[PDB]
């Protein structure tokens, strides 16, 4: 049967990686040129990152596979440099190909790359500092908010929808460990306004319901009764007509909606809170009185938004309106409506100031396109700021922090020899590829922009002196504004030189057709 | 256009490819060929060197290779073998370059840039012996002579070579001392025991009958000119029609040349060397046998090689026809011997000539043709790696031992270089430690795991040790009789970036019509 | 499934451009050569039109790059109205001079960065080219008629063109100090001659009721509602459907009846003469109104129901939530006429007399529909040169100065932004190249003058493709505004840019 | 490019060039019938242009347009059905040298119309005018355009009919235009071509009463477009059955519903009703039509969508779809309504005498056979569409082919002398002229290069001189016998082929 068999296997895997490689590669940095991908019923969509764009994409070969996964944990702690791990995965393959070639085993030369990642962890930690303070953080965070705007939806700064994005973050850390996730803060995009029009919720924002617009719109109080009980009679997610045999029945169905809505009104009132948050609904014509009776219902909650509301509260929702205390509904630090929209109806914010395990940064947008980019910034901004608060560290990233690297590592080959000095020439020049490929995209030769830089590294050491990267004429990275997390780029090293450790493990090239179905 | 691009790619492919083949190189590696020619001849091959000279193409590139070893053989003599394989790893460079986006300019520009750097490192690490002392002479010579094929004729070689180089010798670091001064010819009989220095000049020509002079006071000949007689170059009335009116014609003709060579003798001669080409038949050759009787050498149809030397040395003059008597512009002389050794050769040696100072003459005996050629390749070596000290001193590795040496110095000087150039020499340093690999690599099966192993020995013993390649085991290379002179190493690298460098000049086909 | 490689890319997203390119270039401008349109997937019917807008929608693209074409051209149509045409042949443009450069060794961010530089600096050019016109009555008119005239024949429409620009430009005249659209109705009706058009100062309602109805009413009181008869819009008075009974089927349409009576008596105490609905009259309320003496209109459009209530000074209803309690209007008159071979309602006496309705009179329906299209892109361009009031000097004589603009800068310049100076230029001067042809006049000879004008400075030479020679420009009926070349400017470029990024487009078809 | 719409052009106008050879050779009286093979496996024999395209064409763009040419021709003229497409594929023989040449196709295009205006100005010069009030101008030109045309045999007596209901419709001295919007074609059973007659009112078709009143003056036109019972179930009809009861419930629901409904009509007045079919009106009872009779009002029940539209305008009956619209000016009022079971059998609703806007006329054409019924509907079409054409445009032109030559002349040497570079555009149009009245010489059977020749030499010492004759098949005068077509006719051929050639020059 067919076989590719050890040398002709490994062969196979270098052509899918470089492939894989080469499309980051000309993504790399805001100088970075756009990916669009259109799908299967041919509707065409506009997205940057590594992460993404991997995810729609149908995998072809193996390494292909393999990158996805990579990709996503980049993508959940860091929120950058997801496209950049990819490049020096497939990279790293690109040279070991050329070692091969030599008459060097793929085998000595991966132990080797894991000895060359320790070595290079090391050099990164001399450069930059590794000392900050939370109300000290804030400009480098003004230096990552440039970039990760100017290279989306926008190709400005921003600073509205970057300072929005960095609060949300902190008011989660403060209330355990100075450590956040990426399930405890969450951006929700709704569309009506614009990309500028944002708010800072504190909780979480639900679309508040109203019968027409002549009907009252008030709130009270600080505090959320979370229900699944009734706060007025059901209507349990299901169509209903009525089924009235005589005149009479009809007559003496609205006369016991009324007493219903005072009864609620009240029962809420009395515990503490009088803005009802209720699972269930009903109909336009009960619900229009109620608004005319006052104190505002929410009708109509998903089943998962009313968990939404609960986990950032902390407290519960009742099973029964029978048992109602004000212990067993959730507390909220402050309930305010805001516009939603610019010519839409008004929304419930829930801002918490009493615990917090759900902070959404909303975001309005008009289209679904410009949204879908504005968003991508967001995430991004989430995950950079989670680093800094667990330990705050930053490093000067986008060519500086590699090359500086790379020299070093170069240096150890010709200081040890022996097994590992292939390993290292291999992985200093792939740590080069990095500002190299950067250099490509943008306006200016790849080769020679790589020179300059490279003479700083010799003349002085843990640079702020990288590529350009907002495609100028000077070459800086402090007058570029790029920063990285120290533990950011870090973790790229140690995830590049994971793909190659799994590649290697198995023998098992043995395949009967299946191997990529 | 198109035409740029794809001739630089296969003109690289084409030399490579056979550079490959031909990196079998030291030691006995890869398997045997003869060879079927291309015009039907049965050819039988052997050694590095002596194929690469005879070596028949017609692929441009290619032929880069054969005048390579040429050249580096005038100056070093060493290193002939070596000097290509090295320009094959230049070559592989390239075209890992051209991948990356490195224009073909900029690879030129950075092989001079590796020999800068390079030729100064090399004179760094070697031990600097003097050109003039015998003692580092006579253990250098045997490295060669060793390394060759002699093993017991290495014994009687070694001391000849240091006194042969020590009569042409200048005492500084500057070019001086040739295999235009040092003469070296061959003579049938004799014995590799019985092989002669003498410091004149003596010339290699044949010599008719055995009964000449073998003594001293000659004065040595250079004429261009032929006899005056009957039927020849004088005035005769008698027509020939007949045996018998033939038969008088050569006798008046051979006889008043018996009288002449007297006038040729009153000069003093005892040597006398015609010159190559006839102005009718040149001195006749009834005039070679009266020549022979007045004790007065001969050679007629002369090597250009005599010619060069007898007039630049002695400074030997052509002279006016004998009836109208020779000008004396003849160089001084004072030996006139047919060198006869166990019963064959034929030689003329001249002693008490006069010098500029240099010009040695050897002389290459042995009993059997085979013996002769036995003799005259060994000390051919031995001779130039002396010569090599005087035109530039020192010793480094040998084996080209220093040429993988040499790739960890300069990885570094290329990283802190930091130039376009820099690349394309860092390259070049892990190709120059593909040599021993490469040669080992065709001749047999299962390549890979050996290849990768002798890089690392050499590697980490550092930058005053590696493995030898002539022993094998990591020792120290620098001195310990692994030894070759600045000159081989410095020249062979010198050499190979202006032949390579220039594939990467050309743009477009040419084909003059 | 397939990753394509930026150059690959490149080639596929090039050669969508184009072949869209060709289209529309010849469509483009008054002498503009047609289109076929073919109606592909579906039949194979076919219609001919000289708009370029028409061309993408009705025969669409599966070309990733063209489809950003086709999206670019969606937002001329409504904001700026005419140049969806003219965008999309420059922008196709820009992308031919681009090839040449990603070819020699030059990265497409290169060629991008540099045309940002050049975006401004031919904006600055286009103010420059903009001289005020139109801040006086006289010269206002002689302004708004440039423009509409040159969208119809552009998009299509242009033997009976000039009746329809005199009807146009009277309309967004008496606005005065605003630009709206808000109260300038389109109405689009069947009867009436191609030649005969109609503005009522006003506002008119082109449906009708018969002469079975009151249509004569001499200080009139305007309500304005959304009133159910069978809809059953809100202030129910019927009854529930329940079965109870194998007569039930009588019951329903009894209640239905006392229904439609007592929602008639609610209207009634308003106090009114005129009774717009836009809802369905049942014949049972139709025949109580015009007992009541209240004129019935049934079928009114969501536009002009809402439109009318603004105008006259009534209010409206909405869904019937004001049953008594909601504010009149108020007309002088309200006369029925037959202007064509139907019957209109003609108010007259509007409160807000900014209002007026242009009413289009086709008599083959290929020409009225495609007409309302045309005129409404030209109203678009009406209302933004209330805003500012000045135009360009159109013909192509805008295009060689913005080209020109970037031809002195793109000299200056030695970097990396310098290289796309040239082919910036180049793109805007090879529009002109394509109204030569449409001319049916060499391009060299032309095209060359002009460049030779707009040098020394000048912008009183144009290019008249309506004389095929090199012409004046001084305000005549070939110039262009400010407002839909500024879009279109900025709209072709953009879109450009956005292609040039592209270049890792993974296709999973 | 313009490169590729280049190359779909020419191949565009070989496709339509070829389809117009065939009608080349069915043209004029001298026509070659052609033998035409359908998608359905049917030989069908015509000599009539139009047909031939329409019934199947080739799937190209430009072969599309000569249908609607044709079709464009019928409504404006109703004649040169034939002649129209052969001017047209003429001037696209003309085009592809101008192409070549380098003469764009935009200058072709406003050249094409610009050499039309230029056209119809040598053509009027030529033209005579004739009386528009009087009955016999009328008739000599429109019996010398029935000799050339396909059907003949009984357009002799036709003739006098065809003028004299166009003579009623024109009633100012401009003649209006007179379309067939006013003029109605109506075919009976049975009768004889003298049988045949114009009757003041309209005659409509069929007749459904027979309990109902035969012959009622002083009748009052209602229209009926509403229903007659309450809506479908399954049936036109309300009721259905599939229980003895079901059929009861139904029924209580319209037993009420039918009453009411016939005793509203009469309440207005009428004493004609239109109604239409049961499968054109949603429900219609038998039960509410025997009542409806039995009042003694005249009813016509089954009718067309057509008819319907038809009577509207022209007797001014307008619509009557819904109860509330019966009012007394939706009415008519007819002199007399009666039934005619004389002059072929079979009966037919007369009314004779109607209060109508304009004036509407028409022929109940009739005949022996049933084939003799369709040769004089065939007849009078063609008899009545030159009328139309004279009344429209006064002056009077020959026929014969002759104008077409006289034009091309003149246009030559203006164009020369006007000069631009349209020059070669003008002048190659003019010669695009010369293919038809030598393509007919053909047919009529004479040398075709020589004929045109020669008439062109006569055109340009005398002008108005020899033509195509019938009789000689060649050159001899057509001012010995009168070939005579009118203004509009001609005019048509040319402005409506123009137009076609520019769109297709047009068209990418």
């Amino acid at each position: 049967k067919s076989r590719l068999m050890g040398l002709e296997a490994l062969k196979s895997h270098i052509m899918a990686a470089k492939a894989v490689a080469n499309t980051m590669r000309t993504s790399l940095g805001p100088n970075g040129l756009d990916k669009m991908m259109v799908d299967k019923d041919g509707d065409v969509t506009v997205t940057n990152d590594g992460a993404t764009i991997l995810s729609m994409m149908d995998v072809d070969h193996q390494i292909a596979k393999l990158m996805v996964e990579l990709s996503k944990s980049q993508d959940d702690e860091i929120g950058d440099g997801t496209t950049g791990v990819v490049v020096l995965a497939g990279a790293l393959l690109e040279e070991a190909e050329q070692l091969l070639d030599r008459g060097i085993h793929p085998i000595r030369i991966a132990d080797g790359y894991e000895q060359a990642a320790r070595v290079a962890i090391e050099h990164l930690d001399k450069i930059s500092d590794s000392v900050l303070v939370d109300i000290k953080d804030t400009e480098p965070l003004i230096q990552t908010a440039k970039t990760t705007l100017g290279s989306k939806v926008v190709n400005s700064c921003h600073r509205q929808m970057a300072e929005i994005a960095v609060n949300a973050v902190l008011t989660v850390a403060d209330m355990e460990r100075r450590d956040v996730d990426f399930e405890l803060i969450k951006v929700e995009g709704k569309v009506g306004g614009r990309l500028e029009d944002t708010k800072l919720i504190k909780g979480v924002i639900v679309d508040k319901d109203f019968s027409h617009p002549q009907m009252p719109k008030k709130v009270e109080d600080a505090k959320i009764a979370i229900l699944t009980c009734p706060f007025e009679p059901p209507k349990p997610k299901t169509k209903h007509k009525l089924d009235v045999t005589s005149v009479e029945d009809y007559k003496a169905l609205q006369k016991y909606e009324k007493e219903k809505f005072e009864e609620m009104i009240q029962q809420i009132k009395e515990t503490g809170a009088n803005l009802a948050i209720c699972q269930w609904g009903f109909d336009d014509e009960a619900n229009h009185l109620l608004l005319q009776n006052n104190l505002p219902a929410v009708r109509w909650v998903g089943g998962p938004e009313i968990e939404l509301i609960a986990i950032a509260t902390g407290g519960r929702i009742v099973p029964r309106f029978s048992e109602l205390t004000a212990e067993k509904l959730g507390f909220a630090g402050l309930v305010q409506e805001i516009s939603f929209g610019t010519t839409k109806d008004k929304m419930l914010v829930i801002e918490q100031c009493k615990n917090s395990r759900a902070v959404t940064i909303f975001i309005r947008g008009g289209n679904k396109m410009i949204i879908e980019e504005a968003k991508r910034s967001l995430h991004d901004a989430l995950c950079v700021i989670r680093n800094l608060i667990r330990d705050n560290r930053v490093v000067y990233g986008g060519g500086a922090a590699e090359i500086s690297c790379a020299l070093a590592v170069s240096q150890e080959a010709d200081k040890c020899p022996t097994l590992e000095q292939y390993a290292m020439r291999a992985f200093a020049d792939a740590l080069e590829v990095i500002p190299m490929a950067l250099s490509e995209n943008s306006g200016m030769n790849p080769i020679q922009t790589m020179t300059e830089v490279r003479a700083r590294q010799v003349k002085e050491m843990n640079p702020a002196l990288g590529i350009d990267c907002l495609h100028k004429g000077t070459n800086d990275m402090k007058q570029q504004h790029v920063i990285e997390t120290l533990i950011g780029k870090k973790q790229q090293i140690s995830l590049a030189t994971q793909m190659v450790r799994m590649i290697l493990k198995i023998d098992d090239i043995r395949k009967p057709g299946e191997s990529e179905e | 256009r198109d035409k740029p691009a794809q001739i630089r790619f296969s003109n690289i492919s084409a030399a490579k490819a056979v550079a490959d083949a031909i990196r079998t190189s030291l030691g006995p590696k890869g398997m045997d060929k003869m060879i079927q020619d291309g015009k039907g001849d049965v050819t039988i091959t052997n050694d590095g060197a002596t194929i690469l000279k005879q070596m028949q193409v017609l692929h441009p590139a290619a032929r880069m290779l054969v005048e390579l070893s040429k050249a580096q053989d005038i100056e070093a003599g060493d290193g002939t073998t070596s000097v290509v394989i090295i320009a094959g790893s230049l070559l592989d460079s390239c075209t890992k370059l051209l991948q990356k986006g490195i224009h073909p300019t900029i690879i030129s520009e950075s092989f001079q840039k590796a020999l800068e750097k390079g030729i100064e490192i090399l004179t760094d690490m070697s031990r600097p012996v003097e050109l003039s002392d015998r003692e580092t002479l006579l253990n250098s010579a045997t490295t060669s002579l060793n390394s060759k094929v002699v093993s017991q004729y290495s014994s009687l070689l070694s001391p000849m070579s240091v006194n042969a180089v020590m009569k042409v010798i200048d005492p500084a670091t500057a070019t001086s001392v040739d295999l235009r001064d040092i003469k070296i010819v061959k003579k049938l009989g004799g014995t590799i025991d019985d092989c002669e220095l003498v410091e004149g000049l003596v010339l290699t020509q044949k010599v008719s009958n055995s009964g000449i002079t073998r003594v001293e006071k000659a004065k040595i000949g250079l004429i261009q000119f032929c006899l005056s007689a009957p039927k020849t170059d004088m005035d005769n009335q008698i027509v020939v029609s007949d045996y018998a009116q033939m038969d008088r014609v050569l006798r008046e003709e051979r006889a008043y040349i018996l009288n002449l060579v007297k006038q040729i003798k009153k000069t003093g001669c005892n040597v006398l060397l015609i010159q190559k080409s006839i102005l009718r038949d040149a001195l006749s050759d009834l005039a070679l046998h009266f020549l022979n009787k007045m004790k007065i050498m001969v050679i007629k149809d002369i090597e250009r090689e005599d010619i060069e030397f007898i007039c630049k040395t002695i400074g030997t003059k052509p002279v006016a026809h004998i009836d109208q008597f020779t000008a004396d512009m003849l160089g001084s002389a004072e030996l006139a011997e047919e060198v006869n050794l166990n019963g064959s050769g034929k030689l003329l040696k001249i002693t008490g000539c006069a010098s500029p100072g240099k010009t040695v003459t050897i002389v290459v005996r042995g009993s059997n043709k085979l013996v002769i050629e036995e003799a005259e390749r060994s000390i051919h070596d031995a001779l130039c790696v002396i010569r090599c000290l005087v035109k530039k001193r020192a010793l480094i590795a040998g084996g080209g031992a220093p040429e993988i040496e040499l790739a960890l110095r300069l990885t570094e000087y290329s990283r802190t270089l930091s130039g376009m150039e820099s690349y394309c020499v860092r390259a070049f340093a892990d190709a120059m430690e593909v040599i021993p690999s490469t040669l080992a690599e065709n001749a047999g099966l299962n390549p890979i795991s050996t290849v990768t192993e002798l890089r690392n020995r050499h590697a980490q013993g550092e930058k005053t040790a590696g493995i030898n390649v002539r022993k094998g085991g990591i020792s120290n290379i620098l001195e310990e009789l692994v030894v070759q002179p600045l000159l081989v190493s410095v020249s062979a690298l010198t050499l190979a970036t202006e032949t390579v460098r220039s594939i990467l000049k050309i743009d477009d086909v040419v084909n003059t019509r | 499934a397939d990753e394509e490689r930026a150059e690959t890319a490149r080639l596929t997203s090039f050669i969508g451009a184009i072949a869209i390119g060709d289209l529309v270039k010849s469509t483009l401008g008054p002498k503009g050569m047609d289109k076929i349109l073919l109606s592909s997937g579906r039949d194979a019917s076919l219609m001919v039109t000289n708009d370029g807008a028409t061309i993408l929608k009705n025969i669409g693209v599966d070309n990733p790059a063209a489809k950003v074409l086709v999206d670019m051209s969606r937002v001329q149509d409504d904001e700026v109205g005419d140049g969806t045409t003219s965008v999309t042949v420059l922008a196709a443009e820009l992308l031919r001079e681009a090839e040449s450069l990603i070819a020699k060794k030059i990265h497409p961010q290169t060629i991008i960065a540099g045309w940002r530089e050049a975006t401004k600096a031919a904006r600055e050019a286009l103010l420059s080219s903009a001289v005020d016109h139109g801040s006086d009555e006289v010269k206002f008119r002689q302004d708004l008629m440039n423009i509409a005239g040159t969208t119809l024949s552009s998009k299509l429409l242009t033997h009976h063109k000039d009746h329809f620009t005199k009807l146009a430009v009277e309309a967004v005249l008496r606005l005065k100090g605003s630009g709206n659209l808000e109260a300038i109705h389109i109405i689009k009706k069947l009867g009436g001659s191609l030649a005969d058009s109609y503005l009522d100062e006003g506002f008119l309602l082109d449906k009708k009721i018969g002469v079975n109805q009151p249509k004569r009413i001499e200080n009139a009181k305007i309500l304005i509602a959304n009133t159910g008869m069978d809809t059953d819009k809100i202030k129910i008075f019927g009854s529930r459907v329940r079965v109870d009974s194998t007569a039930k089927v009588a019951e329903i349409e009894h209640a239905e009846k006392e229904k439609m009576k007592e929602k008639v008596e609610r209207i009634l105490k308003h106090g009114i003469n005129c009774f717009i609905n836009r809802q369905l009259i049942y014949n049972y309320p139709e025949q109580l109104f015009g007992a009541a003496g209240v004129m019935a209109i049934e079928h009114a459009d969501f536009a002009g129901v809402e439109r009318l209530a603004l105008v006259t000074g009534g209010e409206i209803a909405s869904t019937f939530d004001h049953p008594e309690l909601v504010k009149l209007g108020s007309c002088k008159l309200i006369e029925e006429v037959m202007i064509g071979e139907d019957k209109l309602i003609h108010f007259s006496g509007v409160a807000l007399g900014e209002a007026c309705t242009i009413v289009l009179r086709g008599a083959t329906q290929q020409i009225l529909d495609e007409a309302e299209r045309s005129l409404h892109d030209a109203l678009c361009v009406l209302a933004q040169t209330v805003k500012d009031s000045r135009t360009v000097y159109g013909g192509g004589c805008s295009e060689m100065l913005m080209a020109h603009a970037v031809t002195q800068l793109a000299n200056r310049t030695p970097g990396k932004e310098a290289v796309a100076m040239e082919s910036y230029a180049k793109a805007l001067r090879m529009l002109p190249t394509i109204i030569a042809d449409n001319a049916g006049y060499d391009s060299a000879d032309l095209v060359a003058q002009l460049r030779a004008a707009h040098s020394e400075g000048n912008t009183t030479a144009g290019l008249d493709m309506r004389e095929g020679t090199i012409g004046d420009m001084a305000i005549l009926g070939i110039t262009e505004s400010f407002q839909v070349k500024r879009q279109v400017l900025l709209s072709a470029a953009e879109a450009a840019e956005v292609i040039l990024r592209v270049d890792n487009i993974i296709k999973a078809a």
